[PDB]
């Protein structure tokens, strides 16, 4: 016999202050228990477990289903934590083409690596007796259990383990790890490629693991993850949008789970009205009516869901790009590929939950996410095309308030563009009007006064019902944009308004914030200037709007 | 030779925090750094048994190339017991000149507690998330732990004890990795100096704080004066008037009476320019009951002043400046907003660090997710603050202008 190389055992305990497992076994119907007991014996005559005496306290129950499912739930709650290394799959597009791909699946994947000594005896489990005339037979596992907290973890390690000298020998081949699964792949020639596969199962069964001797029954296309994988391209399972009479709550989030999914390879998926309606319900039987908007947004992606698109795969020697697009509505769309038509992959933004935004701000922040993908799936930010001017841009930064930046990117006249829709003066206008605007109102009737008075003489007071003091203060520089030329200076003690108007949104929440900035955008000239309230400067009245 | 018991505060775990994605040169990096290290015995590769992590990427300090190692352990140093304490040397800031020296390697020749290893664990990740992610865990002190420098301060201590009985003149601090070095010698004899501590520690950035001052608030001195210009006046004033307790506004704001065009000249009547000048006079006065409390946070707020001008206020209450400053250097940072930002941040950590030996909390006028994209691109120290992030324009943002 070979000598077989041992795997090294990963110490594990519990959680602090807890103990095994305790619980009490189910009653099993008597051909239920004879089937566990041939499995239970054929797995002792192979070595993964082995009866234990009575003096082991814990106990897991067991189940027949045969096949025999042991419930370690108990244990997982009082195992102790792992580093878990599977988080967030490995995304499609990122893969580099490969001449040659083969697919190795392990036999015996948790029942091969042996499990700490001392720590088996947590995994202790009992298969009751006929008629419970007898003590039930007491089993303990030897290697990792199948539904063990840290079995995936650990036969991931000990995989690594194993492979590394072999992938270090082997710099011309790339090996994946993924479940029971190995996928090799390399450029060699064909019959090379066949042969480092054989030295790989040479190799892990110089360890005890089995590799397919038949040809591996995996071949491509591969079905992983919802996605399809193929020699040359890659893409996601067929997306079918179903053709529904009355649509419920669970069938918008069906749709809106297969949008999401296919908006990552099929360009210009919007998924703002779909979404919407499931805004505050948390019924999952509800049926809502669908809006016009929503059933036009279903019928553009039954229109570009129309026929097969595909990704292409990653080429480290070509320069990567990313393109985005304005959708309308907050709504933001990009493709990142690295030759025209041929995208790698795509992408949509939402805009964040708040009551004023801009352009601007939203396209930066999908600048920002792109840029965070990109250096997770390939390792670097691509370059950026962007439909906005440089000069626009430059304005931007220049005079925000915030410290922005977008890294290296290029305009493409893409409409629609975005732009600053107005910009306040720095210093005061010499011959336009000063408007000195005020708004107050009482806190118990709602009732409330808007108005203004200029240097030429001009005023104006309004009346209003159901409103507050903010309101008034926007309402009274809506005024004083109303009723000015297209050059005018406004004077205001509204830190409120000032707080608003200084974030230079270009649409609001609140449809009084969208007329000023309607108002602002007709305007040449617009000097927005701040004095405090009630320190007796005339002109700024507030005691016009008191009364 | 000889390992110190280390252990956490009662009721805490060790550090379980995420490692956010790196570029591929940055990986490559530590991948060499680290399997450098491993030959060394600095570092051992852990299995799935270690369920903690902390934050690490690369970066490269000033005029080198070499990458360099860096450790976020702000939440294992915040969750590791507190060691003790030397109080702060306050005449550090008064010292004409300081040098900062990196004594990070000196750590790395001392163990640390066996126990406590499990802790300081940092995962390499992979790109695309192909391969699992390459576990270390430290042998040694690690640099950026805070109980590195506490537990060498012994041996600290007797390095530069002949340096310290050679020469009392020269004030010496320790944080965290770095070596503050004080004193009131020319700069080539201050730079010959250095060499020879820097020997001195072998074989075992220039910073003038005397250049440095506290910045009062100024008032404009103007022969006519506009509608505008008089209604800032009284926004400065009426806004000094919460630090300054008898800043009066009256008199001037009598000037505004009636709606006047924003550009029409003003002249200031006897009562006006008598206020004004009592408000000079009080404003040349430092600030009443300011005191510093070594049990509270400190807190800095930057604005942003455009053309390359940054403006900040180190205090712990509000309209109780412990210090201001206004950082407008200009190195290889005019078109990134950021990089600007970030080596404020810098300047102004190291500041609050010769001052009152710990690093304040930061108020960083920039969106969330723009600064925790691009902050790791231009930081060259070997500490991390902490920081927030503020939303909404602040109206006295030309005030400290
Ligand atoms: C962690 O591994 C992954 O997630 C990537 C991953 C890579 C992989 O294959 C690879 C193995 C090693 C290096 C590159 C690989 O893909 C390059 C791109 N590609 C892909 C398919 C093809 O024919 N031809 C190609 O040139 C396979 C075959 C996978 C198969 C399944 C299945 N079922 C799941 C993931 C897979």
């Amino acid at each position: 016999m070979v000598p077989i190389s041992p795997i090294e055992t990963v110490p594990v305990k519990l959680k602090p202050g807890m103990d095994g497992p305790k619980v009490k076994q189910w009653p099993l119907t008597e051909e239920k228990i004879k089937a566990l007991v041939e499995i239970c014996t054929e797995m002792e005559k192979e070595g993964k477990i082995s009866k234990i005496g009575p003096e082991n306290p814990y106990n897991t129950p067991v189940f027949a289903i045969w096949r025999k499912l042991v419930d370690f739930r108990e244990l997982n709650k009082r195992t102790q934590d792992f580093w878990e290394v599977q988080l967030g799959i490995p995304h499609p597009a990122g893969l580099k083409k490969k001449k040659s791909v083969t697919v190795l699946d392990v036999g015996d994947a948790y029942f091969s690596v042996p499990l700490d000594e001392d720590f088996r005896k947590y995994t202790a489990f009992t298969i009751p007796s006929i008629n419970n005339e007898t003590p039930g037979i007491r089993y303990q596992y030897n290697v990792l259990p199948q539904g063990w907290k840290g079995s995936p973890a650990i036969f991931q390690s000990s995989m690594t383990k194993i492979l590394e000298p072999f992938a270090a020998q082997n710099p011309d081949i790339v090996i994946c790890q993924y479940m029971d699964d190995l996928y090799v792949g390399s450029d060699l020639e064909i019959g090379q490629h066949r042969t480092k596969i054989e030295e790989l199962r040479q190799h892990l069964l110089r360890w005890g693991l089995t590799t397919p001797d038949k040809k591996h029954q995996k071949e491509p296309p591969f079905l992983w993850m919802g996605y399809e994988l193929h020699p040359d391209k890659w893409t996601v399972q067929p997306i079918v949008l179903p053709e529904k009479d009355s649509w419920t709550v669970n069938d918008i989030q069906k749709l809106v789970g297969k949008l999401n999914w296919a908006s990552q390879i099929y360009p210009g998926i919007k998924v703002r009205q779909l979404s919407k309606l499931l805004r505050g319900t948390k019924a999952l039987t509800e049926v809502i009516p669908l809006t016009e908007e929503a059933e036009l947004e279903l019928a553009e992606n039954r229109e570009i869901l129309k026929e097969p698109v595909h990704g292409v795969y990653y080429d480290p020697s070509k320069d990567l790009i990313a393109e985005i697009q304005k959708q309308g509505q907050g709504q933001w769309t990009y493709q990142i590929y690295q030759e025209p038509f041929k995208n790698l992959k795509t992408g949509k933004y939402a805009r964040m939950r708040g009551a004023h935004t801009n352009d601007v701000k939203q396209l930066t922040e999908a600048v920002q996410k792109i840029t965070t993908e990109s250096i997770v799936i390939w390792g670097k930010t691509p370059k950026f095309k962007l439909p906005i001017q440089k000069e626009t841009w430059e304005t931007w930064w220049t005079e925000y308030w915030q410290a922005t930046w977008i890294p290296e990117w290029e305009f493409v006249n893409t409409p629609p563009l975005v732009k600053l829709w107005y910009q306040l003066e720095k210093e005061p206008i010499v011959g336009a009007e000063t408007f000195y605007v005020d708004g107050a109102a009482n806190r118990e009737t709602k009732l409330g006064k808007a108005g203004y008075v200029t240097n030429k003489g001009r005023q104006k007071v309004v009346p209003l019902t159901n409103t507050t003091n903010q309101k008034t203060e926007l309402q009274a520089i809506y005024l004083a944009l109303q009723d000015s030329g297209l050059e005018v200076n406004i004077v205001t003690d509204s830190q409120y308004a000032l707080g608003i108007i200084q974030a230079q949104p270009d649409k609001s929440e609140s449809e009084l914030v969208n007329q000023i900035i309607e108002q602002l955008i007709k305007k040449e000239k617009v000097y927005l200037a701040w004095v405090p309230a009630h320190k007796g400067i005339g002109g700024n009245e507030q005691v016009d709007k008191l009364v | 030779i000889e390992t110190v018991p280390v252990k956490l505060k009662p009721g805490m775990d060790g550090p379980k925090v995420k490692q956010w994605p790196l570029t591929e040169e940055k990986i490559k990096a530590l991948v060499e750094i680290c399997t450098e290290m491993e030959k060394e015995g600095k570092i051992s590769k852990i299995g799935p048994e270690n369920p903690y992590n902390t934050p690490v990427f690369a970066i490269k300090k000033k005029d080198s190339t070499k990458w360099r190692k860096l450790v976020d352990f702000r939440e294992l140093n915040k969750r590791t017991q507190d060691f003790w304490g030397i109080p702060h040397p306050a005449g550090l800031k008064k010292k004409k000149s300081v040098t900062v020296l990196d004594v990070g390697d000196a750590y790395f020749s001392v163990p640390l507690d066996e126990d406590f290893r499990k802790y300081t664990a940092f995962t390499i990740p992979s790109i695309n998330n192909e391969t699992p992610g390459i576990r270390y865990q430290y042998n040694v002190l690690p640099q950026g732990w805070k109980g590195s420098p506490a537990i060498f301060q012994s041996s600290m201590t007797k390095i530069l004890e002949p340096f310290k009985k050679q020469n009392p003149d020269i004030v010496i601090y320790q944080y965290m990795d770095d070596l503050y070095v004080g004193s009131d010698l020319e700069i080539g004899q201050h730079r010959t100096k250095i060499e020879e501590l820097r020997q001195h520690l072998l074989r075992w950035y220039e910073l003038h704080p005397d250049k440095w001052t506290v910045q009062p608030i100024v008032l404009p001195e103007k022969d006519s004066w506009t509608v505008n210009d008089i209604q800032k006046l009284v926004g400065k004033l009426n806004w000094a008037s919460q630090i300054y307790p008898g800043i009066k506004v009256r008199q001037l704001s009598k000037l505004l009476r009636g709606t006047k065009a924003l550009t029409e000249v003003i002249p200031l009547t006897e009562e006006a320019e008598l206020e004004l000048a009592e408000n000079r006079e009080i404003l040349k006065e430092p600030v009443h009951g300011v005191y510093y409390d070594p049990s509270k946070d400190l807190i800095a707020e930057i604005q942003k002043q455009g053309q390359g001008q940054w403006t900040y206020q180190i205090y712990q209450e509000p309209f109780k400046n412990l210090k201001t400053g206004k950082y407008a250097r200009m190195r290889g940072a005019h078109t990134n907003d950021v990089k600007q930002l970030t080596e404020a941040v810098q300047k102004i950590t190291t500041e609050s660090i010769v001052i009152w030996g710990k690093t304040p909390k930061f108020k960083l006028p920039i969106q969330k997710e723009t600064w925790e994209t691009w902050w790791t691109e231009y930081w060259q120290a070997t500490w991390i603050p902490e920081w927030e992030f503020v939303n909404t324009p602040p109206l006295v943002k030309l005030w400290y202008q």
